[PDB]
């Protein structure tokens, strides 16, 4: 359940916006379906990390 | 009814969450006047911009 989550998007939108090995297209994507659903803020910021790997070793 | 505020949030919240000049204070704040209030997200990208600038090194 969403309980208006902003807070969860200053951490989870600002990290998936500039983690180390994510680029500009991806993070795009990333944080329109963070704005769309913030309750899997947590895991799309985790995701963010997560896809981050799969371009650049961690 | 029109499709323009369902993405500009989005685009809103993106960019202020991209801007070079916004923290978490300024940024997160926006998703809250974001999250909440659609009709102003543009206006919320346009004060994030306008702090961008404004909080930016001169």
């Amino acid at each position: 359940v969403d309980n208006k989550f902003n807070k969860e998007l200053s951490v989870a939108g600002r990290e998936i916006v500039t983690l180390p090995n994510l680029n500009d297209p991806q993070k795009k994507a990333f944080i329109f379906s963070l704005w769309d659903d913030p309750s899997q803020s947590a895991n799309l910021l985790a995701e963010a990390k997560k896809l981050n790997d799969a371009q650049a070793p961690k | 009814v029109d499709n323009k505020f369902n993405k500009e949030q989005q685009n809103a919240f993106y960019e202020i969450l991209h801007l070079p000049n916004l923290n978490e204070e300024q940024r997160n704040a926006f998703i809250q006047s974001l999250k909440d209030d659609p009709s102003q997200s543009a206006n919320l990208l346009a004060e994030a911009k306008k702090l961008n600038d404004a909080q930016a090194p001169k």
